[PDB]
RNA sequence: UAAGGUGAUAUGAACCGUUAUAACCGGCGAUUUCCGAAUGGGGAAACCCAGUGUGUUUCGACACACUAUCAUUAACUGAAUCCAUAGGUUAAUGAGGCGAACCGGGGGAACUGAAACAUCUAAGUACCCCGAGGAAAAGAAAUCAACCGAGAUUCCCCCAGUAGCGGCGAGCGAACGGGGAGCAGCCCAGAGCCUGAAUCAGUGUGUGUGUUAGUGGAAGCGUCUGGAAAGGCGCGCGAUACAGGGUGACAGCCCCGUACACAAAAAUGCACAUGCUGUGAGCUCGAUGAGUAGGGCGGGACACGUGGUAUCCUGUCUGAAUAUGGGGGGACCAUCCUCCAAGGCUAAAUACUCCUGACUGACCGAUAGUGAACCAGUACCGUGAGGGAAAGGCGAAAAGAAC
RNA sequence: GCUCGCCGGAAGACCAAGGGUUCCUGUCCAACGUUAAUCGGGGCAGGGUGAGUCGACCCCUAAGGCGAGGCCGAAAGGCG
RNA sequence: UACGGUGCUGAAGCAACAAAUGCCCUGCUUCCAGGAAAAGCCUCUAAGCAUCAGGUAACAUCAAAUCGUACCCCAAACCG
């Protein structure tokens, strides 16, 4: 699709479960037990994005 | 004096224990009547 | 239970009725003796569980559907 | 090389406790809260793959949450797993 | 749909002093509405020993059952109707009388 | 489908939306821990421990994948053993455990009645054991029927309390046939002609209309008592809409609703046409259900209980015929009528509620109604199977009581 | 505190199965506890028991239990 | 420190006698009731292999999980 086909490809998104866990989750790990993480959506906005790929790896993007 | 209850889990968990009750004709039926009664536990050993 | 494999012969309903006139049960069964024989489709002699007259059914009745029905019930020969 | 990290989520609290501020004469080892997700087989070699720390010795302990909560019903306070990790000086986490 | 929606003036048939009206602030999935100037209850509250409490009267807008509240007609000091019927599609309020869907 | 929301105890804290990732509802899927069929291998309920591969680096090891047995069938292999069989190693398909009823078969009482008991009653009833499907089971006459005729089966009502059985006691008790509901019938022991012809099943589409994720729907104002009315007073209005609930002492007109109407990627009930796919009509000749139909002994199920006794079945011995034959028809025989057994399938008119939705009760309204109208099969009792509660209702409203 | 009386092969101290935070400290007054409670083993808020070697498991076996193939029993189920 | 202990450092640290419920001792004598098994363990050999693996001796060196560990304990923390 138009711009979603530019420079992003299925074989790069295959590693998203690593790049989410070792970056986006790591920057939130134990910070609620440090008193630095009070905003209750900052984890919620980085949930689901890996599950979306882990689903799209077997489910198709249309009818 | 001596009570008829003398506590030990090795003996009580092979006695009224779930694992052989779940592997014997009439023990399987206690579990089915307890699912029908709606008990929170089927076991009595914990 | 003791049953005949070629005829499907099962236990029967029946009473004492002599000394006394009573409907008392006695448990009535076919008497097993077996037969060791040949069917030409199996590359072997076969021993099969049979009772009285059951060997005389094998003598002159077609059995290939029963040999398949035993196998459809998973029963061994 | 040094195991796969596709599942790596070590540590759950930097932790605050009185056994680190009323009996801790040497910085040797520091106490942590790690939950039922950690073991001394792992926290000795895996923590270095996520955090910039150095570790030579560790201990682990089950630590039950005593008994009972506010009722409602008896419930639990929950078991929280205690760990002790090498530090030797200053602050590491 | 709530006929009074969320920021309309409601004539409030309740209370003693009928010459007053209120304005909506929130609506619940229950038969309840939160309305400013509904009953003017001052309420002191039983005080707490620890932590800073604002104290004194709260003067806060209270709840009312949705049956007691209709919109202020802005013409004769009476209640009015809004309507939700539109034969081309989805609901719209039109004072049950307007030539336009507002 | 919408302009508001992010479960409950439940506050507290923090955000997410107006247009597609706010919230969420329907469908079809993805993902689906450990124990439990529970199954790689083990276990004393959520624990313990392997096998075989793939990949890769700095190779004191992770990541990912596959794996009970049994049965059917095949492959590969392979003992005594030559051919072969088990055993050995895999693969494809199948059972296994579960909520409810309906429902198929098996094992099967005692209580009670005979005003004591023993065949009989009670009763194939309970309890138990196995188990399948949208229904299960029934099924296409070696059948009834009585010389007239009917032409698979099931359900409903009659038939009936009629016949028949009964220590002829106490009692038991059809079936044929009639009325209605309902209306598919066929195949193999063979295969030539015929050719997809009959008759149904699976699935798509359209038409008509319900259901499903949805929710718009006419009229009331003033004044009076009172804390406050919808009551009371005065006068109107909608009504193919006055059901009921809620709303501050009697609401059609305050709110929800009601009547009514709109609501569809796709699925479905019911009516009706039709595209596709499967089964596959019709003609003729040939064949045809044997260790069984019976018989004997000893019994069973049939309403029938050794009777003058039939049918159907059979533990067990014996065993005959093919239309120039054989069966049944209340002993038995003769006559006569009527069928074609010992081979195989099957439609729904019937039954029921785990579960989805709807309508009805001079139904209960808290010593009632279900063990419970409230985190109730919870608290709790017992070694255990098992057993097991208590508290409904402030007021219009937290307005929940400062000082 | 001081003084008194008692046990001392226990009325001392340690432990397996037993139960599982009842330990250590502060605090509570409401319910409980054979009187009264200022006290708690009952309540509330805090603090804490780190292991190759010691326990159990990983490994082995008795009495016994279960069990593919093989057998018995309507069947469930039972042997082995 | 005008005080809760502090926590560095240290003298004597030898001999007889009586006896195990302890050790040599899963020793000896004696009796007749002759008083578990298997694995780990030690050896022999098959297979497997010398690209080694394994063994003996010596030096270095990694982890060793899993669950336990508080407390009452002959008791107001086990049962009445």
């Amino acid at each position: 699709m138009k711009a979603k086909e530019l420079r992003e490809k299925s074989v790069e998104e295959l590693n998203t479960e690593l790049l989410n866990l070792l970056r986006e989750q790591f920057n939130l790990r134990m910070q609620a037990a440090s008193g630095q993480l009070q905003q209750s959506h900052l984890l919620k906005q980085v949930r689901r994005d890996v599950a979306r790929v882990k689903t799209l790896l077997n489910e198709k993007a249309g009818a | 004096m001596k009570r008829t209850f003398q506590p030990s889990v090795l003996k009580r968990n092979r006695s009224h224990g779930f694992r052989a009750r779940m592997a014997t004709k009439n023990g399987r039926q206690v579990l089915a009547r307890r699912r029908a009664k709606g008990r929170a536990r089927l076991t009595v050993s914990k | 239970s003791r049953v005949c494999q070629v005829t499907g012969k099962r236990p029967v309903t029946g009473n004492n009725r002599s000394h006394a006139l009573n409907a008392t049960k006695r448990r009535f069964l076919p008497n097993l003796h077996s037969h060791r024989f040949w069917v030409e489709s199996e590359k072997r002699f076969v021993t099969l569980r049979v009772s009285a007259k059951g060997m005389r059914v094998i003598d002159k009745k077609g059995i290939d559907t029963v040999l398949a029905e035993l196998r459809a019930r998973g029963e061994k020969y | 090389m040094i195991r796969e990290e596709r599942l790596l989520k070590v540590l759950r609290a930097p932790h605050v406790s009185e056994k680190a501020s009323t009996a801790m004469e040497k910085s040797n080892t520091i106490v942590l809260k790690v939950a039922k997700d950690a073991t001394k087989a792992e926290i000795k070699a895996a923590v270095q793959k996520l955090f910039e720390v150095e570790v030579e010795v560790v201990n682990t302990l089950v630590v039950k949450g005593k008994v009972k909560r506010h009722g409602q019903r008896i419930g639990r306070r929950s078991d929280w797993k205690k760990a002790y990790v090498t530090l030797k000086e200053g602050q590491n986490l | 749909a709530a006929k009074i929606r969320r920021d309309d003036e409601v004539i409030v048939l309740t209370g003693k002093d009928k010459g007053k009206r209120g304005k909506v602030k929130n609506v619940l999935s229950s038969g309840k509405v939160i309305v400013e100037g509904i009953n003017l209850v001052k309420k002191h509250q039983k005080p707490v020993p620890a932590l800073n409490q604002p104290g004194g009267i709260v003067e806060k807008e209270a709840a009312i059952q949705v049956s007691n509240v209709a919109i202020f007609n802005a013409a004769t000091g009476k209640a009015d109707r809004v309507g939700f019927r539109f034969e081309d599609g989805k609901k719209v309020r039109f004072f049950k009388s307007n030539s336009e869907t507002i």
